[PDB]
């Protein structure tokens, strides 16, 4: 793939915008068209972005916060009260960074997606068996945060765990 | 998850308070058992691949229609997905079955299990039908050790 | 448990039980009555080794109980024994168990920011907790009290 | 502020072969900030690579 | 999110019109009691610690129960998680008194709070209690400036 | 605002405001009533600015109110003199709050792409804000132009 | 080994071994003398082994060694006595080892798709390590079988 | 400092420094002299406040210096109040770069672990940087006072 | 990156010692010029497009080769590559004018852009050209105070 | 990482042959020696706190100057990351010890550390003072069973 693919893609799965939508990270593009940084540093770049605050925290409760960054960096969507609880306690302990710095270092984002790769939703049960505590759960609330992407679901995160 | 001896430290922790006779009695009931458990459930790990294909094919001699186009085994990827959630089920009754507890069905598998099934179209009446028959088929190896994880499954299913 | 952690390291690789897990499992199995013995009598002495530990603990540190310590006053030193009477109950906890998971989830996680908060001082509790291992190590056997002595550790560590 | 470059050989022996080109993940050089210096040193070790080289430029 | 400025600004931007003389007005009374405010919210910050061990004893001297076993802040993890509430509670209201304005509770709060609760079987009158306790610690403090964030948490969590 | 700019990085960072952030919140709310002065004088006289940045806009572009121009008509003038109305509103929106989020929502988020769209000339867009920035320095004090034309800079580097 | 894995287990958490891994290691040094008496067996009577479970697999199989068989051919059925020696001798070092990494490393990773362009019948694989599971455990005591077996068992179970 | 961090919230946004980031560091700039005179204030009376928290500190918790104690000896009470020095020289650098970045880099950035593995009693700690605080809000004015109190508090949250 | 306060700072933290009456003066002369700079970082900014343009129009007048085809800067892409570096080179020598110091010239400009040039095949003798350019077109608009930077980014490109 | 059972399965693999009674003496000398290791390991583990503690003290007071300014050693930051590498090394060798071999220590620690020490300016011979009094300390409670550990660290470093 093209870095002009890689960005368009980045900006859509992190930041649910198009790039002509957004004031785009000039020198994180030009690092990642030089090769200086792999597609995952520029993904933790867009995380890092204010912009990614002013969008998923601002305005939302901590487990809205969660929901977002599972769906933007892992593809997938909290399946426990402990994963969404631990994050939510990242959160609001250490920050955003952190958190998102926590999901980019987990096995799983290496596993899925490496350095190279755009996170992306992959409804298979291969993709939570081994690495969620409720596969069944977590298959439910991916595929239903998948038939309603466009949509920012309001309903509250403890109800659907 | 759960296995019996966490299962009864929680609940003498709920209470608060140190083993008594009866805590101890019933953890020494539990690793009384272990060694059967451990053999059924080898015996389950080594002929895997024989009770899956015994299994799927009870199931589907009981009910041909799954095969038949427009049924929802019906295609080389349906089929396969309905294979692999029986070895889902058997071997995380072997997962209990080690464990002497039901919970790790409960979350790995019954969690969410019926809305994904209803979800995708996938007939539960039917998936019940092949626990049960994958049921037999595991009992006629390892006796009735792991019938109570099967009817969990199927019962939660149902 | 032990029979847990097996469990979740063969469901993290979507496999069945390996030969090394089942032999971690049946050992597990067979040393389940030595563990019953070595937490039977831990718990039924709990409170001369909870008194002694304090005991030694308190003459060690006696800052604790001087005015302005963290355990002055019969509050605050009835408060004091009675965390050392919960690391012994997850002591025996974790031998029951053949691991240290029941010990985490009940008494570790959040000690750290309870005790900073609370501005406890973990040396006097790293004390304690010793104090009660070798009250404990004293009604044991050598073998008996080499199998406690493992979690009693294990506290102590989790501590610093 | 400062950053490190680390180049890396990072076999793929635990895995299976793959079809689809690999051979960026194998050996490669990449900027990272000091920060992330150790996760990724322990990561790149976890994984049975070797660490070639380091670098700070300044 | 918003403050008492950015309230006035949305306001009269729906409207579509400028600044008159009112809007003026309420935005100087905000300039005027801004220095006030940000001492109250200075002095908070760098006696958080305290009003936290102030607080949390009041709210487990008020119920012992809690602290017991089968109560909901019985363990080390589950006392931890209570005392987090609390500091949550202190630092949003801190939040909340330097803006003027309490959009910040609702949205990174209160929203999900009350199911959060009931999902994991918190206590929301107690946790009112220790809300309330929190606010008598800080109003010994600070004096009454507050007094208004905290009541706003705790109608909402009721 | 300069408030919830601060607020919000700090609950970004999961933190109470830090001294550098209490010291800008205290610089902008020191700076209000200066604020408030420069946002009333200019909300007093938006008729007058918004008609003389008009005229010295359609001065030095006489093509734009020709027929084929993109502000040619009665309706399409109205819209252009409605939105140097706008882009007035939004600048003392901007003083008043001390930054330059206000007028990002509400105005120049967009912007670029709507006037793309509708082929409106940012030359001349540009054009008239300066005009609009020559007409309020008029009114304003030396010091109260220089802090008036920050934000009216800031809009016409963000149109370009 | 068992140890290899309890210390990679203790270096993903950046921890000392915890009382579980250093019990799993405990019972691996204890298993010692058992492991090493069956992997001398199995090492001893290899020749035996191979060629018994080959014989067996192709009379249960005539069609392999028949002609345009995989194995047709005696530097074919050398190659497939050559495998059986292969696997035997990776059964052997797993039992050593006490976890199945040795196997899964030397010969089970890449075997699958080896066999899938070099056209083997995994069926038949599967039954020639079944008729050196049954000619190992006539030489072994039933113990000592049932340890062999359960890598044996692992063997015959990744090749499915 | 002050200039550094609106210079890296402008670089990360790749933009030019906005009309809220420029009221920052014209504060700053305009700060100061009021800056330099605190820290002058500070840095020549560095040996008296030293003394006078390190005497507080001792006579609030004797046990420092009792035997025992982490403070007790001559070489560690010396280099305990080699400690008030280092925090009141970083919290001088915090009064002249007008953030606290000069402070957690060169100080905070890593004392918990340190004081936590050398048996640093952090309330202590607290405690002499309190009675530093104190000592230099006697010699500062009450705005001075308030300014280095700031990052005296900053300092001590940090700690707690 | 680093300004002139926190390279002093960070000079007396090397050896250990509190300011002296040096430091204090180097520290007020940094604050003395503060107001000049930062005017002059707001005219910069405030005709950042046009300084842009007519740099653009010096180095390429100068130079009419690069864009002819055969050179680095012929494509629309190239062209918009090589005023991107421009802009980036005024942007970063006005953070460099606010802070007083060269450090994030060299730390996130200077640092790697030799190699970065020569492995792409980038002109560096008429990159310096085009600084040059821009350092006169600065000049002319806001004075000499801004030429310091561009002859650290000249000379560390040379 | 290897131990030493999977080093001699690793050197009858290179040569491709069964076990011969040599290899089964070292795998039984091995076994042998597992339990005294596996002491020695669980003593380090439950003293590795003091052990670091008086190998740092160790290290500083022999070289006092690492810790004054413009040393390696003086910040808070620089002062904790160098007893988190005397940790790492304490913990590697333990790990050795129980392995009973050196491959960890080879490919976790030593391996990229030289690169990083220049890189950063870490005084490579103090930091194998520091290795070798951490080895004083360790043998003065369990012996010299880790010595050859602490000595590989120490070559792969000198
Ligand atoms: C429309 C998509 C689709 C495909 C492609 C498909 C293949 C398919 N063939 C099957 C059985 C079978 N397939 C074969 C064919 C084999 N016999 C010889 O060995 C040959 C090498 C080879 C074929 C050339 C045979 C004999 C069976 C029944 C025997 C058994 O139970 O395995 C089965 C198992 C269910 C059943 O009993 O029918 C499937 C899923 N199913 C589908 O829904
Ligand atoms: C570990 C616990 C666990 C279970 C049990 C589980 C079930 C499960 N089955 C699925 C699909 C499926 N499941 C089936 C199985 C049905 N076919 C019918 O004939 C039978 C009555 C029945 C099986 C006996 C089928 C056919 C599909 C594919 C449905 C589709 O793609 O439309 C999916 C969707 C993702 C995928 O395609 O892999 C899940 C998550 N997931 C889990 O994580
Ligand atoms: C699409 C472009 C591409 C190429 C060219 C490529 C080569 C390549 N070969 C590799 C391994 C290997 N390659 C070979 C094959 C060689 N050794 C034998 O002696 C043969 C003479 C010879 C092949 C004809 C072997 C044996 C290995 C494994 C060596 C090891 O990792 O220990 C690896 C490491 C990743 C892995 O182990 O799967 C790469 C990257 N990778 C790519 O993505
Ligand atoms: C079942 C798991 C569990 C644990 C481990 C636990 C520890 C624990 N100890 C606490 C307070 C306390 N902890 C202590 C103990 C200290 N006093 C001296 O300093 C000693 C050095 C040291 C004990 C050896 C004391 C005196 C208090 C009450 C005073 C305070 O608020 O700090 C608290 C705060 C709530 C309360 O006041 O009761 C917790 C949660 N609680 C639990 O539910
Ligand atoms: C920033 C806004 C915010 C809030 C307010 C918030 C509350 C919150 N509290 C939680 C748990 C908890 N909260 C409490 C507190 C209760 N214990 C009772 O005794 C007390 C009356 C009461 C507190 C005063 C407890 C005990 C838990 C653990 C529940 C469990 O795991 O069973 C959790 C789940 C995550 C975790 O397990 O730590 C959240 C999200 N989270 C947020 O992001
Ligand atoms: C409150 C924030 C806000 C802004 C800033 C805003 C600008 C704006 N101006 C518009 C149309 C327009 N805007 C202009 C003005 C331009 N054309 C002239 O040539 C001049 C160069 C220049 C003005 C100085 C014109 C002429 C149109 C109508 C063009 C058309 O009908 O396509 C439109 C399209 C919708 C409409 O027709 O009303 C928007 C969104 N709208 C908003 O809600
Ligand atoms: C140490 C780990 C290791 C393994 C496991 C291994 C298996 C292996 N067997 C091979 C060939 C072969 N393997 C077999 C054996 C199979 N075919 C028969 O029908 C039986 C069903 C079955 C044995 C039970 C045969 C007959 C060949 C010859 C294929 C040919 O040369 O065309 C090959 C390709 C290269 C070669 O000719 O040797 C490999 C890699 N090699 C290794 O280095
Ligand atoms: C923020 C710090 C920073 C700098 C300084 C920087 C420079 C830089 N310029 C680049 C490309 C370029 N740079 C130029 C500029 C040259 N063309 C010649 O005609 C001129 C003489 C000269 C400019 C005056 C050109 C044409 C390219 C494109 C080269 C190509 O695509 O082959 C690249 C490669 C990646 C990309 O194209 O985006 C970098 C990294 N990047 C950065 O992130
Ligand atoms: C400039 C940045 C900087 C800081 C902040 C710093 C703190 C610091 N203090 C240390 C030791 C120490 N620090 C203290 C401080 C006292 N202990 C008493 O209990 C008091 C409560 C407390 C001070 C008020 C003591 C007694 C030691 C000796 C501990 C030992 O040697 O075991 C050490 C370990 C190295 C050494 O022994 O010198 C550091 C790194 N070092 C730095 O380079
Ligand atoms: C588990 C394997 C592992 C090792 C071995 C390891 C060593 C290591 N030490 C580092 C820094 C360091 N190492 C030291 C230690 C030195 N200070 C001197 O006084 C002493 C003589 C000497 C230690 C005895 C110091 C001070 C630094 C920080 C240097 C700096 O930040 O500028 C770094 C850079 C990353 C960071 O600082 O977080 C690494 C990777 N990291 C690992 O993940």
């Amino acid at each position: 793939a093209s870095v002009d693919q890689i960005l368009r893609a980045s900006y859509r799965q992190i930041l649910e915008k198009e790039p002509q939508e957004l004031q785009r990270l000039s020198v994180a593009e030009s690092q990642l068209r030089n090769g200086e940084i792999s597609v995952k540093e520029f993904i933790r770049a867009l995380g890092y972005s204010e912009i990614y605050a002013k969008f998923f925290l601002a305005r939302w409760y901590n487990g809205k916060v969660a929901e977002f960054n599972f769906k933007h960096f892992l593809g997938r969507q909290p399946a426990s009260a402990t994963e969404l609880g631990s994050h939510i306690t990242l959160i609001g302990t250490k920050g955003l960074k952190v958190a998102i710095d926590t999901l980019l270092a987990s096995q799983e984002y290496q596993d899925n997606f490496g350095d190279d790769t755009v996170p992306y939703y992959r409804l298979q049960a291969e993709r939570y068996v081994g690495t969620t505590d409720a596969p069944s759960r977590a298959y439910v609330l991916a595929r239903s945060r998948v038939q309603t992407a466009l949509n920012k679901p309001t309903v509250p995160s403890y109800s659907l765990v | 998850m759960l296995d019996a001896v966490t299962k009864i430290i929680n609940r003498t922790d709920a209470e608060g308070r140190y083993f008594a006779s009866k805590d101890f009695d019933e953890v020494t009931r539990f690793f009384a058992t272990g060694e059967a458990r451990l053999r059924a459930a080898s015996t389950i790990s080594a002929n895997a691949a024989s009770i899956l294909r015994e299994s799927a094919a009870a199931l589907f001699t009981e009910q041909p229609d799954l095969l038949r186009p427009g049924g929802n085994a019906y295609t080389s990827r349906r089929y396969a997905a309905c294979v692999r959630d029986m070895e889902y089920f058997l071997r995380y009754a072997t997962y209990a079955l080690v464990a002497g507890d039901t919970s790790v069905i409960d979350e790995r598998v019954l969690n969410g299990l019926k809305e994904t099934y209803m979800s995708l179209g996938v007939p539960i009446p039917s998936t019940v039908a092949g626990v049960t028959a994958m049921k037999g088929v595991v009992a006629s190896m390892i006796g009735s050790e792991a019938n109570v994880y099967f009817d969990h499954i199927a019962k939660g299913l149902s | 448990s032990a029979i847990t952690k097996a469990i979740l390291n063969a469901d993290a690789e979507a496999r069945y039980l390996s030969p090394g897990e089942i032999d971690v499992v049946r050992g597990y199995l067979a040393s389940g009555e030595r563990r019953v013995r070595v937490a039977r009598v831990l718990s039924d002495n709990a409170l001369r080794i909870v008194r002694g530990a304090g005991d030694t603990m308190f003459q060690k540190r006696p800052d604790l109980v001087a005015p302005g310590g963290n355990a002055y006053g019969e509050v605050r030193t009835a408060k004091c024994l009675r965390d050392l009477d919960y690391f012994l109950r997850l002591v025996t906890y974790g031998v029951l168990a053949g691991d240290t998971s029941p010990i985490d989830e009940i008494g570790l996680i959040g000690i750290k920011e309870t005790y900073s908060l609370l501005e406890v001082p973990v040396p006097g509790v790293i004390d304690g907790i010793k104090a009660a291992k070798q009250q404990a190590a004293a009604l044991l056997s050598s073998e008996d009290a080499a199998e406690a002595s493992f979690y009693f550790d294990y506290v102590i560590s989790a501590m610093s | 502020a400062r950053t490190i470059s680390i180049t890396a050989c990072v076999p793929r022996r635990t895995k299976s072969v793959g079809a689809s080109r690999e051979i960026q993940n194998v050996y490669f050089t990449k900027r990272i900030s000091f920060d992330q210096f150790t996760p990724e040193y322990q990561r790149i070790h976890r994984q049975g690579g070797t660490i070639l080289n380091v670098q700070c430029m300044g």
